[PDB]
């Protein structure tokens, strides 16, 4: 789906959903009354993994999964985890993302079946009880997701730029698998809300070069990019791998999920 | 939702703009379609006085078609492509409304008007035709450069702004935003490229350009160049119409035709000899268009039978036809009075 591919600089993604980091943390302070900053990041990681699991079950391509992940991050960048249960939002985001494509269709029964199966088989350490929402809840949630995102549905990602760079390097076999994999892991962070995709891509390719002891200093020099912003992104990638080392989601997530603020019922 | 936060829910509902509070439109339906119904609408909260178009999307919820149309309209911005102003999600009926600036005219009604005057004129301002064509190509080019195809281009889909700040400006509308697998094989033919009728499996830029060629022949003559009786991608009589106008392609004209799925059926049904004295030249001469005009030579590049030999939209905008007097005007009516009636309310 090359639709709009060259248009990032006039896109709703760039003009509306590259957020200021300070606005983000300010709107985050409301859910930090129940959760520490670690616990909020661990949650973020968890639901990235939940959304990925759903995408794989439904045989969606990575870009569609990324868009779903991004819908989810946008919604909770503005609103509290209590406003809509993120167990309901994650499959809603996947479903919506997938209807932005014309190659294929995700049916209602198939969506619900995928959600039920993935939580039971792959996330029973966090969820004792079965997926409780029916398709009518999904359709309701869709409307609130669409409203909140201001109907901005086209989302750019670093995979396309990354391919262009590795092809340009003449190093696709050595570096693409790793770099691609690091790009996936960036969605465990806020980076896609804070930098344009090609900058995340460059950061990922740099880290891949360091892990494979490949000298790329001249290639990067020959670019015209704010390298300090790139270094910013590398540091977030390196730190994420330190939080990943020290994190046992399987042991911790049920407890962090119990601390999440809860929806107020009606009078 | 029982377990969606109440405060959040009532707060969003208190602030949510509803289409029926902001616009007066009931009874003012101006178009119907499988895609959805269109109303002329005026703004209640009177801080405006322009007309607007309200499209109510057919069906409920967000279908794949709706989702893609919102997603792409939301991003595209070009003077010659209809511009989404606002989306309304109505939560009670789960209906979706899209808000556009209203366009009084279109080429289906403009052409029909001039054809009516043949009973008792052929596009009066000198460069109206040229100007229309140039703007159609401009907007199609924007879409093609964003890897967006139209896929359903025809005179009714080429709107023209009336009195107002955008007077006389073309607005391409009603793109076919969802086609499963980008396929014409999945659930009139006058504007369909021959490769479609022979079973092309995918829409292409070039199929849009053929349609532009057909529209341009229709603006020069007021007749659909490939008019056909209203009788699976293969449509025999429509192919018969194309060949009576154009002639039958020689092997050299369209080498890859033999790769079309319906090529063998074409050979079964048709014989080159049937069309031996047929050509675009002869067709357009009978409609008082000169074969050595720059208009004719551009038209012939646009109606090329082999899709790979068809000119692109960018090459057509560079054509010297647009440098020859009269130049294209940003208002296709070139300051003249608009003799075309306004929209009837269906
Ligand atoms: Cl032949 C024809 C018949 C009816 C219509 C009505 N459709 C419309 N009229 C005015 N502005 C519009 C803006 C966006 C989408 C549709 C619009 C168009 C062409």
């Amino acid at each position: 789906d090359k639709a709009m591919a060259g248009n990032f600089w006039q896109s709703s993604h760039y003009l509306q959903w590259i957020l200021d980091k300070q606005d983000l943390l300010k709107e985050r302070q409301k859910d930090l009354k129940f959760l520490s900053e670690e616990e909020y990041w661990k949650l973020q990681i968890f639901f990235t993994n939940v959304i990925q699991a759903l995408g794989e079950h439904l045989k969606l391509r990575q870009q569609v999964i990324a868009t779903a992940t991004v819908y989810f991050k946008r919604f909770y960048a503005r609103y509290s985890l209590k406003s809509i249960d993120p167990v309901l939002m994650a499959p809603t985001c996947v479903f919506l993302a997938s209807k932005v494509e014309e190659f294929g269709v995700v049916s209602n029964t198939r969506l619900i079946a995928a959600a039920t199966s993935v939580l039971k088989t792959r996330f029973s350490y966090a969820f004792p009880k079965e997926f409780p929402y029916r398709m009518n809840h999904i359709l309701e949630c869709e409307f609130y997701l669409l409203e909140l995102m201001d109907c901005c549905l086209i989302v750019y990602h670093p995979y396309r730029p990354l391919l262009q760079y590795v092809q340009d390097m003449g190093q696709e076999d050595m570096l693409l698998p790793l770099a691609w994999r690091i790009v996936n892991d960036t969605y465990r962070t806020d980076l896609c809300l804070l930098y344009p995709p090609f900058m995340i891509a460059l950061a990922c390719l740099h880290v891949a070069c360091v892990v494979q002891q490949k000298d790329a200093r001249q290639w990067f020099a020959e670019l015209s990019v704010d390298m300090e912003k790139i270094l910013e992104i590398i540091r977030v990638i390196l730190k994420l791998y330190e939080q990943w080392k020290n994190f046992d989601e399987r042991k911790e997530m049920a407890t962090i999920l119990s601390k999440m603020p809860k929806p107020k019922p009606p009078p | 939702d029982d377990k969606m936060d109440y405060d959040f829910k009532v707060k969003l509902s208190s602030e949510r703009e509803r289409v029926e509070d902001l616009f007066e439109y009931e009874g003012c339906k101006v178009g119907r379609g499988t895609y959805g119904h269109v109303y002329k609408a005026k703004r209640k909260d009177g801080k405006d006085d322009k007309d607007y178009a309200l499209k109510q999307i057919e069906g409920t919820g967000i279908s794949m078609s709706a989702c893609r149309e919102i997603a792409l309209l939301r991003e595209l911005k070009h003077p010659n492509v209809i511009s989404l102003q606002k989306v309304f999600l109505s939560h009670a009926d789960r209906k979706v409304w899209l808000l556009f600036d209203y366009a009084e005219h279109d080429l289906w009604h403009i052409i029909k008007f001039h054809r009516a005057s043949k009973a008792n004129p052929v596009q009066l301002p000198r460069g109206m035709v040229k100007s229309l064509l140039y703007q159609i190509l401009d907007g199609i080019h924007y879409l093609h450069a964003n890897w967006v195809l139209h896929r359903d281009l025809k005179p009714a889909n080429i709107l023209v702004m009336g009195e107002g700040p955008e007077r006389g400006r073309v607005k391409i509308a009603d793109m076919g935003f969802a086609r499963l697998f980008n396929s014409p094989l999945k659930p009139t033919f006058w504007y369909r490229a021959p490769e479609l009728l022979l079973g092309a499996r995918h829409y292409t830029k070039a199929i849009d350009i053929w349609a532009i060629g057909c529209i341009f022949a229709e603006l020069l003559t007021s007749e659909p160049i490939f008019h056909c009786r209203q009788e699976n991608p293969y449509h025999h009589d429509q192919l018969d119409r194309i060949f009576n106008v154009m002639g039958f392609p020689a092997d050299k004209d369209w080498e890859d035709i033999k790769k079309m799925p319906e090529h063998s059926t074409l050979m079964k049904d048709f014989r080159r000899n049937t069309y031996t004295n047929c050509s675009l030249i002869k067709y357009m001469e009978k409609h008082k268009v000169k074969p050595d005009s720059k208009a004719f030579h551009l038209l012939q590049k646009l109606l090329t039978m082999d899709p790979i030999k068809r000119i692109t939209s960018e090459q057509a905008m560079q054509d010297p036809y647009f440098l020859e007097d009269p130049l294209p005007t940003s208002d296709v009516f070139a300051g003249c009075q608009i003799p075309y009636p306004k929209r009837e309310f269906l």
